[PDB]
């Protein structure tokens, strides 16, 4: 199995020279291949309240997470990252993640007070804001990563069971596991969208945490799953409390429209911020339509 | 005088 | 993975047209083809207490559980139970389990007070006596249930975690676990490409995981019995960091046994329940590892710790002879393990019989008495520490003076002073 | 699949008629074959304590598990193991373990109050030292057994979850479990070294408890990992703690060599004993060498990064500290669990304690040196949120003076004065 | 000043 690079909401290249890295609720990135380099913008939703930026990356970042303080980037080969915090004030700051043979970042994740880097050999390299590192973990390979605040939900490959997830938080005392590499209720996928499932071959559109603290996650089959009262490990229950293939079928009021596809970006309390896609392909291109919002 | 125990044994009633 | 319709010891059609769909201490449920419908035939082992009886199955009945007040039937592709009283007092009840797209009910269970059903999403719907229904419960997809009194042992199987156990409580409000989805220890079965034509192949067809049958001891303790043939007891459930699950019988050597020492073929192990220390059993003779008809009369195995060589059981040989010194440390192993149920028994549930309290106490004297002959053996070959070692896992006071004297019969007066240390660090002990 | 006769360290016969059995700090067992028999010869690496010694195997031992107080051997197929103490005075002892149809014992473990042999079926058997049995339990497959005083640490391996780990403790009245099956995150093997895993085809080169009482493994991957926080179930985590490949690497000066492999024997506090193996085959020969030492070095060292200072490897101070500061936050951490359960083990853990918080510091300092030097005032004042001795808050103030940075030395002041404020209630 | 800290590290003791 290939271990591709994954960012929440990310698009592939396909035929054009330019890509979404990430993208959620705060907004989202893309990359452009230029003559030698690549370009990386980080523009947002609330543009009252962030300035937008570009820089070159003379690296080639294919890794991204954004959350409402700063951005960061990873280079899944060379192991190099960077985190950009959205204020002037703070500096940005550059790190080399070391790499075995073969080895690859596969996911980042950051919050205000964490860094969160996972490989493909099941390294787990947590950092603060500023590139102090806290622990080095080994655990099953990562192919997924997000946090908030201090939580985190990753999602691993085992060679024999498959999917899995952990659920811990990087609490100032020391880690803890609500649930340990658990299965993930998740449909693996089944064209014109074949690129699409070589850049992420497991399906996995976007995944999050709710407003609520809930995690969430987004399949190749469509479905927002969200996992209510992990808290307890005996009540824990996933719960399908969204099928957007019917959504598009109940609100359009016509047939089966082929041209809508959903991109999720994050879940508030009642609504799914998202981006409706119209076209052949699954993944939004260029321009990013309007932000819209689902409810539950 | 080992073999045959069943002398030590039955005096645990009591 | 084709989850199948699981009932305690049942058996398969075959290639006959009959075959148990239950079975256990109580009794045997039979079903025949007849035609396009089918005959059922609930029959008791106490002929005396039950009057056997029979009725037509218009609806196809897969799945059955046996207690000692009624009799549970369901079907696992409807999803029709139906629960039949022995005595006429209450009256028979149907009910309807929603079933899903390819939900099949699994295993049912009931006793005097609980009805339990088990579907293959794993949903886990009780009812009382008279089909009350308690609150519904999704968990892993249920493989086999089997209850007693209020309590309820079931077994489930993903493809991701492989064989769980649940061992939970039926309260009058809730359900309560006392261990939620440990590891199931016991063997799968390992299936060959010559069993494509073996004549046993039909069973693993019709129970895939080779769980013969699972039961509560009559003491309240968990038991499974796999394809491997062993018995596996579920120790210490009631403190979830200390659940063990211990292998008290290989029926496989107590049939090479009872064969003095000669290996078979066409003798096979049933089993029905477990009695305090007794294997109730069916002994099946024939080409095919389940009972037929008729069924034979039931026999008793007694568990046997797996602790015997076959190699070192013929040495002694030259029915199987057991040499003394040989059977001191199975004997002393099993009321180890006995005892250690038993008063874990007692000290949380209390007496359920009137009798346990007597049997707890022949038990440890037992297994002072066969710590004692391990302890003169050592003493024998002058092997002060190892006997030291041995007199310290002795109970009754009254046992260690015993091992004093034959330690003066040895003349060792070094262990003698040593054993009564323990005497001493023991009156210590019950003092502070 | 084909469950292997597993021992630490042991090694496979290759193309000899000799290999190693087992193998840890206290020596090393190896098995010559001798026509239709075996000769065992045990030795030792404290010449003075105990007498090496050899003896003919009649029956074809392949298992094999050394402590400090005895010798025990098992032989996969026939089920027959024997302890043999050290000393003379306490005599040896065989028993026969039961085994049903293709049933083998896949590992047995010894130490001076225990005897564990387990099974391909899942068959959990111990004994004391004398050989009493103290009870039969059935688990999942075992693949590898290690154990000292009263704690087993066993993994096992099914279809369904891969490598899976227990540890327990074996105490005078039951077995407790502190982790049941838990999943073991090792690295499987992905050839010259094809002989060594048809031998050991998990790669676990060896398993043991450290010279404190926490969990090791060392894998096919060359990373030895360590087990945190095992005694609270929910905060368990395996730690890398050294990649052995980067430090021959270090050792080499940046040249990748491919004849230079590391052994494994145990991990004492920060320092991991083990045999440096030159050669073809990964595997240590005959005779044996001396054992080398290796400390313990978080992976947290980049090759490019350190080729570039360099133009023995030599590291510049300022990554050498982060490296110093991350190990030593882990070994005070990993100390501090153990005195606070377990107590002393030797006699010189306080004393280790109190040094390790001081070099924590002393590295924390010299990173916080370093964020002052780049102006960088919210790096340090969360570097300075991590010292742990009031001792180092003030030399952090001192060396914010020395960087004439006033706006940091108040914040840092506060965090001295919030920590004498807790010290009032 | 600040690459010998030194004379500050060892006054710790």
């Amino acid at each position: 199995f290939r271990y591709m690079p994954f960012s929440p909401a990310g698009t592939p290249f396909g035929f054009t020279d330019r890509r979404y890295l990430t993208m959620n609720e705060v907004g989202y990135v893309s990359t452009v291949k230029n003559s030698e380099q690549y370009s990386i913008t980080v523009s947002f939703f609330d543009v009252g309240r962030f300035r937008e930026y570009h820089f070159e990356d003379l690296f080639g970042y294919d890794l991204c997470f954004l959350n409402e303080k700063g951005t960061l980037f990873g280079q899944s080969k060379t192991g190099q990252i960077q985190y950009r915090p959205h204020d002037s004030i703070h500096s940005n700051w550059t790190k080399i993640i070391p790499l075995q043979a073969g080895e690859r970042i596969t996911s980042v994740a950051a919050t205000p007070v964490r860094v969160i880097v996972g490989t493909s050999l099941g390294y787990f390299r947590s950092f603060n804001q500023f590139g102090v590192p806290f622990a080095v973990e080994k655990t099953s390979p990562i192919v997924a990563l997000t946090a908030q605040n201090y939580r985190v939900f990753s999602v691993h490959y085992s060679q024999f069971h498959g999917l899995s997830y952990s659920l811990s938080e990087l609490g100032t005392s020391s880690k803890r596991y609500y649930k340990r590499e658990c299965p993930l209720p998740m449909s693996l996928p089944n064209d014109a969208n074949l690129d699409y499932y070589n850049f992420n071959p497991m399906g996995i559109k976007s995944l999050f945490f709710s407003s609520y603290g809930d995690p969430c996650i987004f399949g190749s089959d469509n479905t927002l799953l969200l996992l209510s009262k992990w808290r307890s490990p005996e009540e824990s229950k996933w719960l399908p409390i969204l099928d957007s293939n019917m959504e598009i079928w109940k609100m359009s009021g016509g047939k089966e429209t082929t041209d809508i596809h959903v991109w999720p970006l994050a879940l508030a309390y009642d609504t799914l911020n998202c981006i409706l896609v119209k076209g052949k392909h699954i993944w939004p291109e260029f321009p990013l339509p309007l932000p819209s919002e689902m409810e539950i | 005088s080992l073999r045959n125990i069943d002398d030590i044994l039955d005096d645990i009633e009591g």
